[PDB]
């Protein structure tokens, strides 16, 4: 009907068919903290929320408070919580509900609410038709907000909407390499699908991360990616990424290369490794290098790793 | 060495200019923006260097303070997007002035907590203001509130009773909890349940069942955890669930060494602050949310018997921690902030100094080691963190709770 800015808007306390219940004002007690002063056009409209929410009236007027008073704090999970179960209580249209949810997170999409309501409305409807294309909009305007890509996440597992996912990611990396929630998303698609065992994934994925690496050396996201695919079996039980990472250091010696290194060495020296000694002693070199250095942001780490290293491998 | 009055900084060293960003040539969003931060960030750290005169950094605790007594009675329209977090701001006000040093005068400790009363839902938990249902957010912001207080008059207060019900009404079966009645789960219920729970004496051995496992599933492949199974690693669901793991006493659950490396990762090398996930930028709220996951995993390694920890000094960069607070996030007019060029709010005030003290403060068995940047008046009152409050406060309301049976559980 009339929005809060709409010039013909009229407060709550002046409307005729609002006239037969009195609004409940705020009870902030007689000497208030963190008081608020809300403008006249917030109090209003809260007050009435509060007195509709008093008597439970479930009516088709306080269904349309409550989007008065969403616009007025989009955060207030009281009142999407009772829009919901006016929702329910006067079987309103969900597929238009699904359009106002949309308008709503396009105009503030870093909130929990918001997002919740969402992915109810969704799951009331057993329809994640709109979903990918919905979620990719926000992303195309900010490629990591939090909330879009968990709601994705929870779309495409509940409805299992796996098979252009890795299409998208691949996409999205195009566009930015460094973006640390396509990568996540990456692990999730390929974990949830193929898995990594597949030792032929695991050498495309190797393989794929080693390419971006030397595109842009510097980016922390695919040294991650690296090593998280391969950290549980064991970075030791890939010998021949050891010395390709090796040929790699003289003309790339990133604190990234480098560490990666010490995490190499870290695993084999636990591994019973041939060459204990000899191994030890370019690990112990390295962490000097990182902690007065090439990394020395991170010394009491690299310092901790050094005395760990001796703890464990000295013998 | 140095006269008393000029004291070298890590940020102002000359090899520092060495640690700005390598964009490989290769410009995207994210190095775009990267190098933005670091641009003004270079400029804001040259303003504190005269050549070899370096005049030490001060914690403007005044202004902070003039600022936090204000915001503590009456705020302005601005803060109606919080009308559902009131008592998160008594929480971040109480908590900045108490790491502040700043005594809450009896009035005020009463009001405080007569308004708290009236956000309490007589289902049990606190609402974001008086007539709101309840929320573990706000529910746990207002029992550290109380706690901070201190006083009978604002323990009292809880009733712990309904308290324990309501966390029962939020608890699923897999050991998540909702955040609220009809909502969503995430890691913060997780630690806002622990929270209250463990300050309160109500937990009963079925309570977190499975939250441990739950918390668990949420390390990624980062080292850190995210907000649910699958997502991505982030500070703030990192420090609660290894916080909440802390409290059931089940940090073994995580691999601590993945973790550690991640969260010492996040410490930006040429900002000195931290950032919340990979990629992304730095912000001095993070000084508590990441830093604090150091003092946590110390704790958990110490408890395992690992004979290379540091018996003076957290696993990251103290100094340059409190160089990037000190310099880049103070609002010459009172208040902290995010970075240079935002605006101060009560969240970051709170949060910054929450930061300052854990960079301030190493402890751990008889061992204390302090390192305070600047002039000595900038050390702050140590922190609890795990609870975020005064180690004093968390000892006292827990010995007056541990007094009161656990809500109809022998
Ligand atoms: N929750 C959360 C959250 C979400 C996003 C961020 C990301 N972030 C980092 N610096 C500023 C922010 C944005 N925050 C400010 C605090 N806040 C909030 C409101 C009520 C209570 C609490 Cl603790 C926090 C928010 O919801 C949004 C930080 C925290
Ligand atoms: C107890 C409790 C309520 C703890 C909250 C902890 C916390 C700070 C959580 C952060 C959650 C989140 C969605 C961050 C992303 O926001 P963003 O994209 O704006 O920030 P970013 O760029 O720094 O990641
Ligand atoms: O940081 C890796 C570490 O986390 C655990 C959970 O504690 O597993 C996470 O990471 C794996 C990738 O290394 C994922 O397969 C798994 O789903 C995720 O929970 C540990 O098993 C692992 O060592
Ligand atoms: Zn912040």
């Amino acid at each position: 009907f009339v929005s809060l800015d709409s010039p013909s808007y009229v407060l709550y306390r002046d409307r005729a068919e609002w006239a037969d219940i009195d609004p409940v004002p705020q009870n902030d007690g007689p000497n208030p903290v963190v008081q608020i002063i809300y403008s006249d056009k917030f109090r209003d409209v809260y007050d009435y929320f509060r007195a509709v929410l008093q008597r439970d009236e479930r009516s088709e007027r306080a269904f349309k408070l409550t989007r008065d008073a969403i616009e007025l704090n989009a955060a207030n999970y009281t009142v999407w919580h009772f829009r919901r179960v006016l929702l329910k209580s006067l079987q309103k249209d969900l597929h238009e509900e699904m359009n106002y949810i949309t308008a709503i997170i396009e105009e503030q999409p870093k909130n929990y609410q918001v997002w919740h309501h969402r992915r109810v409305l969704v799951e009331w409807l057993r329809d994640p038709s709109q979903e990918l294309e919905f979620i990719a909009d926000i992303l195309n305007q900010d490629a990591k907000n939090y909330h879009a890509w968990q709601h994705r996440q929870w779309v495409i597992q509940e409805f299992k909407l796996w098979d252009n996912e890795l299409q998208y990611v691949d996409q999205l990396l195009k566009e930015d390499v460094r973006n640390n929630s396509v990568w996540n998303q990456r692990y999730f698609v390929i974990s949830n699908t193929t898995g990594y065992n597949d030792r032929a994934v695991l050498e495309r994925e190797v393989q794929y991360t080693l390419e971006m690496i030397k595109l842009v050396p510097h980016n922390e996201s695919a040294w991650n990616y690296l090593k998280g695919i391969l950290q549980d079996r064991g970075l030791s039980k890939y010998p021949n990424l050891l010395n390709q990472l090796l040929d790699l250091q003289p003309s790339h010696s990133s604190p990234y290369l480098i560490a990666f290194l010490v995490d190499i060495y870290e695993d084999m020296l636990e591994n019973q490794c041939d060459n204990k000694e000899d191994i030890l002693n370019k690990a112990l070199e390295l962490c000097e290098i990182l902690a007065k250095e090439k990394d020395t942001i991170r010394k009491e780490y690299w310092r901790y790793i050094g005395r760990s290293l001796q703890s464990k491998h000295s013998t | 060495s140095s006269p008393v009055w000029s004291e070298p900084l890590y940020s102002l060293r000359p090899e520092h200019a060495r640690e700005r960003l390598q964009d490989d040539s290769v410009e995207t969003v994210t190095s775009i923006e990267q190098a933005k931060v670091e641009e003004k960030i270079q400029e804001v750290f040259s303003s504190y260097k005269f050549n070899h005169l370096v005049p030490r950094l001060v914690l403007q605790r005044e202004k902070h303070f003039h600022y936090l007594k204000r915001g503590l009675r009456q705020l302005t329209d601005a803060y109606e997007c919080l009308d559902a977090s009131r008592p998160w701001l008594c929480y971040w006000i109480l908590h900045s002035l108490e790491l502040l040093d700043e005594p809450i005068p009896q009035i005020v400790a009463t009001d405080v907590c007569q308004f708290l009363e009236l956000c309490q839902s007589p289902e049990g938990g606190f609402g974001g203001g008086p007539g709101q249902y309840p929320h573990l957010a706000p529910t746990y912001a207002a029992v550290n509130a109380l706690c901070i207080i201190g006083t009978e008059e604002a323990y009292d207060i809880i009733n712990r009773e309904k308290l324990l019900q309501y966390l029962y009404s939020l608890k699923q079966p897999d050991g998540s909890f909702l955040m609220h009645v009809g909502g969503e789960v995430d890691v913060r219920s997780a630690y806002c349940a622990a929270s209250v729970a463990s300050l309160t004496n109500i937990i009963t051995p079925d309570l977190f069942e499975g939250t441990a496992e739950w918390i668990a599933r949420c390390q990624n492949w980062e080292g850190g955890i995210g907000g649910v199974p699958g997502m991505e690693a982030h500070g703030g669901y990192t420090f609660c669930g290894l916080a909440a793991l802390v409290i059931l006493k089940r940090e073994r659950s995580l691999n601590l060494k993945s973790l550690l490396q991640w969260v010492t990762s996040r410490q930006m090398r040429f900002e000195g602050g931290f950032q919340g996930r990979c990629n992304k930028l730095v912000d001095g709220c993070y000084s508590f949310w990441q830093a604090g996951l150091l003092p946590l995993l110390h704790r958990a390694l110490h408890a395992q018997g690992d004979p290379a920890l540091s018996m003076s000094h957290w696993m990251f960069h103290q100094q340059a921690l409190q160089e990037y607070i000190l310099m880049c996030c103070q609002c010459p007019a009172g208040g902290l902030l995010d970075k240079p060029g935002k605006s101060r709010d009560f969240y970051h005030t709170c949060y910054c100094l929450s930061g300052l003290s854990i960079a301030q403060h190493f402890g751990s068995g008889a061992m204390l080691h302090d390192v305070v940047l600047g002039v000595p008046e900038n050390a702050l009152q140590p922190t609890h963190p795990v609870y975020n409050i005064g180690p004093d406060k968390v000892i006292q309301a827990t010995t007056y709770f541990l007094q009161k049976p656990v809500p109809g559980f022998e």
